[PDB]
Order: C-alpha cells, then sequence, then structure tokens
RNA sequence: CGUCGUAGUCCGGAUUGGAGUCUGCAACUCGACUCCAUGAAGUCGGAAUCGCUAGUAAUCGUGGAUCAGAAUGCCACGGUG
RNA sequence: CGCGGGGUGGAGCAGCCUGGUAGCUCGUCGGGCUCAUAACCCGAAGGUCGUCGGUUCAAAUCCGGCCCCCGCAACCA
RNA sequence: UCCUCCUAAAGAGUAACGGAGGAGCACGAAGGUUGGCUAAUCCUGGUCGGACAUCAGGAGGUUAGUGCAAUGGCAUAAGCC
C-alpha cells in the first residue's frame, strides 16, 4: 500500500489548484492519458485505479506514474467543535489538472490505453481516458 | 547574570571604583588592565578583585 | 659531504651531451627530504621524549623542534597543544649531506635490500631509501645501548615520467624493484 | 598561487585608497627591477614617474634591483615631485612589504627633501 | 503545538529607496544584516555595529550598476 | 655495538644477543666471532666498528624475519588450497599436534582466563 | 670450580614446516630417535580442602615387564634424608 | 479530558540528573561443603539499555518519532 | 517580555491556541590592532598499531568555521595564526 516518507514537518498546508499546467509530453515513455479537468486526487484512488489496471496488464510494462502524493491531511475526531484544532496526519492527497498526463506507457502495446480506459477510469476522479503517442 | 561584583582599588587616589563581575569559576588569577577617569585625566591603574 | 661536488659535475647533468636539453629545468634533479619522526604512544610514557628533544638533529644538519597537534580529541588520547613530532626537514646541500648515508652505510639492519617494491613513485620514478626504524651512524657515543624510532625516507624528482627519472639509477647505484 | 595572495593584498589596499581618490603613489618592484609612479587626481593617468629603466639610473647601476638603485628612483620620485608641486599624496605598496626595498626607497626620498 | 511565537515589532524598511535630497547624509541601504552582499564604493564607507552602509558626507545615490554580476555597491553620486 | 640483537639488557656474554632469534640460529653464528676478536665466555663489551665488519661481511648467507617467515608460510598455504589433512587444519583454527579436544588442545584453543 | 637474576630468564624449545634415522604390507593418520631453523606458556595456583609419627615423609638416579617397532603408566633397586 | 513515571545480557530494578562510562541480587550451566538436593561460598556466558533516528568528541540518559505498561482519573454545557 | 527565517498582500506595522526555533546568558577572553593564513572531506604511503594516529603528495572548495538559536553573508574574509 502507498504510505509516503514522512513530512520533514509534522502537517502540511492543502493549497489551491490553478486547474491547467501543461504536462502532456511523454517522457518515462511514449504515450499516456487525457486529463481534461481539475480536482483532487487520493492514495486510495491511485491504488485502486493501479488494482484496475494490475488486474487486467497482469505483469506486462511496468507503467509509470507521474502523479505521487504531495500532501499528508489532518483528520481528528467528528465531535471536537469548530474552533481548536488540527488533528494529526491521516490521509494522503494530491492536485490534477487538464494538462497532466497522470500515467506514462510504452512497454504495452494495444492492451492497455488504446482503445479504451474505462475500467480504470471508474476508480478516479474526472472522467480520465486514453492518449495516443504524439510523434509530429 | 547572577555573578558576584567586586570593585577594583585604585593604586592612588581615585573617586571611582571599577566594578568587575569577572567570572572565577576556572581562572583565579587577578584582573588588571588600566581604565580612565576625567579627574587627573592620565589613567588609572586597578587592582585587586576576583 | 662530497656529493654537492659531484652533482654539481655530470650525476643526471652529461645526459644534456646526448638528450634534447637545453637546462637542467627539463632534467630529473633532487633537493627535498620533508622528514618527520612520530611519537606514536608517547602519551602513556610522557618522560622520556621530556629528555630525548634533539634525538632527531642527531642524524639531520638543522635545528630541533617540535611540532604541536591540529587535533584536541582524538579515539587514542590527544590534547589540546599536545607535541605530537618532529621534522627538522632537508634542502640543497643538508639534503646532499644527508644522503651519503642512504645506502653507503645504512646497511646495519635489512628487510629485502634487493628494492623491496616502488611505492609512492608518483608516475615520475620517486625512490624509496626509508629503514622503518633508526639504524645508528658513525659520529660520536654511538657505540652503547640507545633506544630508537620510526624512520622513512623517499627521495621525490622534478622529472615528468619514470621514463626519464631514471637516468638517477643511470648515475648511482642502489638496489631497485617496482 | 603564491602571485594571487600578493594581488589580494593589493584589493585590501585598492577599496582602502578608493574612498580617498586624489594625488596617489604607487611603488612596484620585481627581483632586478623596481619603480614608482603619480597617479592624478582623476585616477585615469600618470603624471610623473621614476623606473629603473632609464639609461640615467640603468648605465650607472651594475644590478637595477640592488638597494642603491631603489634609492636611486626614491630619489628621482622625489626630485620629479618637488618639479610637480605634490602634496596630499597617499602611498601605495602594489600588495608588496613595505620592509626592504620600498622602505629603503622611502627612506632616500625622505633624503632629498619633504616626507614621504 | 504551537508557541512558534516570533515576537512582535521589527522593521528596518525602505529607507534605501529613489530619489535623494543631497543635503544630509543618508543611510542608502539598511538591508537587514549586510555582510557582502552589497558593501560600499567610491567616495564613501559605512561599518557600523548595525550593518548600515551610512555614507558620512551629504549627497545622492547613484544606484550603480556596475560591479560583479550579483554584487552591486552603495555609492554617492558626483553633482 | 649490536648486529642482530635488538632488546634492551647491556653487557652480557657474546652469545644471547648474537645467536638463537629470528633466523641466525647459532650453528655458524658463533665461529665467526673469533675473527672479530670476540670471546663467547664472561661478559664483553669488545664489539665496536671495525670489530662488526667481520660479521657485516656475512652476505646472501641466511635469511631473517618476515622473509623466513614467507617460506614456511608459503610452503603450507601451497597446501591450504588442497584437500589434504594439513591443509583444512591450516586454513580452520584445528590441531595437528595429534591432540585430544576432550582434555588438552589449550595451545590451540587459548584461555581458560 | 667457572657463570648468572627478580628480566616469561644463560634458560625453555612447548608449538610449525623441511630434511632425515629405525622397525614394519604400512608410520599420511595415531610411533620413536635426530639436525639446521623458527618460537609460546610457566615468576603459587578458584570457593575450599588433603595426608602420616622415621629410614617414615621429603628428593635423584639404576633395572625389568609389554615388545617388529615407543611410555612419563605397571613392578622392583639403591643414594641424600 | 489533562498530568506524572517506568521500558537497562534471561527476571526485576540501581545507574542517569552531577558526561570521561555498562551493573547488582537472582537466573542458566559448571564447581566447593555432601551420600545427595536446598541453605551457603565460588566459576562461567550474554545486553538492538523497547526500538527508528536526531545531537555531540562522547551515552541507556540529552531529544523527536513508532510501540508497550502503570498511577491520578472523566470531579463541564 | 525579548529575538531570526516565513505567512504578511513585488509601500509599512500585522491576524487565527498560524509555520521552523530560541532568549533571562557567554567570553576579561572568545575584546582592540599590525601582518599573515585558508578550509572540510576523501584517496596514497610511512615500526612498535586492536582503531581514527605522523608528514608529504593528489583531487577539491562561497560545501570548513562562525560562544549559543534560526536566518543572511563570507578570502576586501566578519572564519583562525
Amino acid at each position: 500500500m502507498l504510505q509516503p516518507k514522512r513530512t520533514k514537518f509534522r502537517k502540511m498546508h492543502k493549497g489551491r489548484n490553478r486547474g491547467l499546467a501543461q504536462g502532456t509530453d511523454v517522457s518515462f515513455g511514449s504515450f499516456g492519458l487525457k486529463a481534461v479537468g481539475r480536482g483532487r486526487l487520493t492514495a486510495r484512488q491511485i491504488e485502486a485505479a493501479r488494482r484496475a489496471m494490475t488486474r487486467a496488464v497482469k505483469r506486462q510494462g511496468k507503467i509509470w506514474i507521474r502523479v505521487f502524493p504531495d500532501k499528508p491531511i489532518t483528520e481528528k475526531p467528528l465531535a471536537v467543535r469548530m474552533g481548536k484544532g488540527k488533528g494529526n496526519v491521516e490521509y494522503w492527497v494530491a492536485l490534477i489538472q487538464p494538462g497532466k498526463v497522470l500515467y506514462e506507457m510504452d512497454g504495452v502495446p494495444e492492451e492497455l490505453a488504446r482503445e479504451a480506459f474505462k475500467l480504470a477510469a471508474a476508480k478516479l476522479p474526472i472522467k480520465t481516458t486514453f492518449v495516443t503517442k504524439t510523434v509530429m | 547574570g547572577i555573578r558576584e561584583k567586586i570593585k577594583l582599588v585604585s593604586s592612588a587616589g581615585t573617586g571611582h571604583f571599577y566594578t568587575t563581575t569577572k567570572n572565577k569559576r576556572t581562572k583565579p588569577e587577578k584582573l588588571e588592565l588600566k581604565k580612565f577617569d576625567p579627574v587627573v585625566r592620565q589613567h588609572v591603574i586597578y587592582k585587586e578583585a576576583k | 659531504a662530497k656529493l654537492h661536488d659531484y652533482y654539481k659535475d655530470e650525476v643526471v647533468k652529461k645526459l644534456m651531451t646526448e638528450f634534447n636539453y637545453n637546462s637542467v629545468m627539463q632534467v630529473p634533479r633532487v633537493e627535498k627530504i620533508t622528514l618527520n619522526m612520530g611519537v606514536g604512544e608517547a602519551i602513556a610514557d610522557k618522560k622520556l621524549l621530556d629528555n630525548a628533544a634533539a634525538d632527531l638533529a642527531a642524524i639531520s644538519g638543522q635545528k630541533p623542534l617540535i611540532t604541536k597537534a591540529r587535533k584536541s580529541v582524538a579515539g587514542f588520547k590527544i590534547r589540546q597543544g599536545y607535541p605530537i613530532g618532529c621534522k627538522v626537514t632537508l634542502r640543497g646541500e643538508r639534503m646532499w649531506e644527508f644522503f651519503e648515508r642512504l645506502i653507503t652505510i645504512a646497511v646495519p639492519r635489512i628487510r629485502d635490500f634487493r628494492g623491496l617494491s616502488a611505492k609512492s613513485f608518483d608516475g615520475r620514478g620517486n625512490y624509496s631509501m626509508g629503514v622503518r626504524e633508526q639504524i645508528i651512524f658513525p659520529e660520536i657515543d654511538y657505540d652503547k645501548v640507545d633506544r630508537v624510532r620510526g624512520l622513512d625516507i623517499t627521495i621525490t624528482t622534478t622529472a615528468k615520467s619514470d621514463e626519464e627519472g631514471r637516468a638517477l639509477l643511470a648515475a648511482f647505484d642502489f638496489p631497485f624493484r617496482k | 598561487d603564491k602571485k594571487s595572495a600578493r594581488i589580494r593584498r593589493a584589493t585590501r589596499a585598492r577599496r582602502k585608497l578608493q574612498e580617498l581618490g586624489a594625488t596617489r603613489l604607487v611603488v612596484h618592484r620585481t627581483p632586478r627591477h623596481i619603480y614608482a609612479q603619480v597617479i592624478a587626481p582623476n585616477g585615469s593617468e600618470v603624471l610623473v614617474a621614476a623606473s629603473t629603466v632609464e639609461k640615467a639610473i640603468a648605465e650607472q647601476l651594475k644590478y637595477t634591483g640592488n638597494k642603491d638603485a631603489a634609492a636611486a628612483v626614491g630619489k628621482a620620485v622625489a626630485e620629479r615631485a618637488l618639479e610637480k608641486g605634490i602634496k596630499d599624496v597617499s602611498f601605495d605598496r602594489s600588495g608588496f612589504q613595505y620592509h626592504g626595498r620600498v622602505q629603503a626607497l622611502a627612506d632616500a626620498a625622505r633624503e632629498a627633501g619633504l616626507q614621504f | 503545538g504551537g508557541s512558534t511565537r516570533n515576537g512582535r515589532d521589527s522593521e528596518a524598511k525602505r529607507l534605501g529607496v529613489k530619489r535623494f535630497g543631497g543635503e544630509s547624509v543618508l543611510a542608502g541601504s539598511i538591508i537587514v544584516r549586510q555582510r557582502g552582499t552589497k558593501f560600499h564604493a567610491g567616495a564613501n564607507v559605512g561599518c557600523g555595529r548595525d550593518h548600515t552602509l551610512f555614507a558620512k558626507a551629504d549627497g545622492k545615490v547613484k544606484f550603480e550598476v556596475k560591479g560583479p554580476k550579483n554584487r552591486k555597491f552603495i555609492s554617492i553620486e558626483a553633482e | 655495538a649490536r648486529i642482530a640483537g635488538i632488546n634492551i639488557p647491556d653487557h652480557k656474554h657474546a652469545v644471547i644477543a648474537l645467536t638463537s632469534i629470528y633466523g641466525v640460529g647459532k650453528t655458524r653464528s658463533k665461529a665467526i666471532l673469533a675473527a672479530a676478536g670476540i670471546a663467547e665466555d664472561v661478559k664483553i663489551s669488545e664489539l665496536s666498528e671495525g670489530q662488526i665488519d667481520t660479521l657485516r661481511d656475512e652476505v646472501a648467507k641466511f635469511v631473517v624475519e618476515g622473509d623466513l617467515r614467507r617460506e614456511i608460510s608459503m610452503s603450507i598455504k601451497r597446501l591450504m588450497d588442497l584437500g589434504c589433512y594439513r591443509g583444512l587444519r591450516h586454513r580452520r583454527g584445528l590441531p595437528v599436534r595429534g591432540q585430544r579436544t576432550k582434555t588438552n588442545a589449550r595451545t590451540r584453543k587459548g584461555p581458560r582466563k
């Protein structure tokens, strides 16, 4: 399961997304995904999406992932009132925007991300899909 | 800082006594440095403290 | 004290009559020995070197001086300003004066005497002539029982390669091995 | 680079002289030569100098790196200083020691006239 | 957690800025804890215990572009 | 003056610091002392410069210390490569004195604090 | 008589290779004797305790048995006491 | 809630605070006393000093984390 | 109560039980000043040497250090002789 390295500081700030940022050129492979939308992505979502692909791709590839959790989130008991204060770290998250490629592939010809992505898109936010390699 | 004050004596007639707070926790030796006083204005020799 | 006369007459210099060198600035030259004598575990004695203070100047033509440490706490015990050795460095005439006892009369103790191995050679032809421990030379009051310490000697050259630094081993004879 | 250490000592001096501006006397020496030059109050050019290159010294001195040759330049730059009336002149030693040939030059410059 | 404090009241800002009046002495730059990023050049110097490049003569600032790469000096103008 | 001894004691007979150490043996190393004018009964001090030149003359006749230990060590290291009985017993810490490790192997074992 | 100390010693030479010498299918492994060389341990010794009344304790040599080929163990002998 | 301690060859705790540095009484095995085991006197072996790191020339101690325990304890809409 | 870096908005003080930490002292020397010096770390090799040991060479450097904290700077050294 995905559990990122302990942060230098005990807690972090969540931060705002600009909802664009180009990152469409594949550099760990030759093809990937289309994002075309904006939102928040969690560690459990990218591990559940990895599970969906791991079950369909068996051991071929591997597949490289350009999204990784960036922040831990603070969580506390539900009954604590509004005011004081921030709890301990629980789940880890990242931000996604239209120019992201998310996942990068090359060693998996025609059995992943070439005809459909529906089975992995069902685990994710922003109704994602596959992309074809950019050559010109 | 929380250290003992002891004033140096002049070897001659002088209206001032220079106040020392010299640490004596590793240095038992005496302090002799010369100071200025605005009366005779030819420097004063100060002795015997801590 | 005669090497100073011969090193100026032909030793690695008559070479210049058959090889393409217009000055001694392209030929091998020897002018330095950066001597040292270590104290080792002397901090657990602290009384013998307190009286053997000129015992390195007994073999070197310069003024004795105790070297002070550059380390204040160590896993072998040291203290700030503790004396850690003695140098009594050889250059020029005192280096040629000192070299006249090396290999010629330094034979009271041996460990190979056929050339050992070319350590610290620097790719130039830097030659070993050390004795590991002092062997005692004839001067004054040298026949008695007296203690001896660690002594190692390398003769370093201005040559550019051991192909040309070896012109010294073509002017003198000493046992050599690579 | 032991040559650069002399230049560092000159950077120290050049920075220290920069707040003075004004007329400046620079002394420079080498193992065979010595010279001294007076720099203008705008810093952009020389006014007068003395150097062991002149046949007035170089034909009379048996070696130009000598003490008496440093004194010959000191006694010439002091003589040319009196010709151009220079006062409030700040001294500069080009990263060298003052002791030795720069002192032996200065000692004779204050023998040919005013201090210096 | 908490107790990170930082404390209260500190400034040392905006005094080394724009056109000067050229008739009293000026700080030139009051940037905090200066040891080599700026320094002084030309006829002026500043060696104060609070790292101020305060000029000791009356004049205006040059806002000079000379000096090696990212090291630029506090200097007074000729007028 | 000394020729083969390295220990500190002074003014002894010409055998204790002259023979039976590091490689010099005792069989030919003592016959040379009469040519140097040195007596072998009762403590003596006649070995100095001059006398010792008669002893510094002996060259290439014997070997001492690490080069004599090299001679035996290589003469066992050639066997430690092989399946020989003394090969493994010098590759591993095992006795060769025909010992009973039930009773006495004390030199090969050690303390016995 | 000569010689020597409070030093793991003049010593010791226990250990480790290389040569040999003997007996014997055979001594590699488990045998003895020898030589040139190398080289370590031992300077009273755990809680605690052992034994007899004079040629006894204490201590040094000599012999035999076993045996193709070795004992320091086994059985005996005398000197000093 | 919140507060204050403990974690030390196998067991249970001194040690720490005061820096020049790994232990005691038992335990385990083997002895000594004995016909023998206990009582009792000796001999021997083994510490991630919970444990990951930090800090320092330098610790188990300085000190953050990740766990395991106890004592006061829930004495407020 | 005091103090740094940041939040704090390319003009300034600055909020919320905001973010990383400290200060109630230290040093008569660790202060003044002249001239110098230049790390660190690692590799090489040198009896007594468990193990870091010496002096010299090579690579190499706003990377060593700065009384203490966080921060900015560093040979014109504010770092040490």
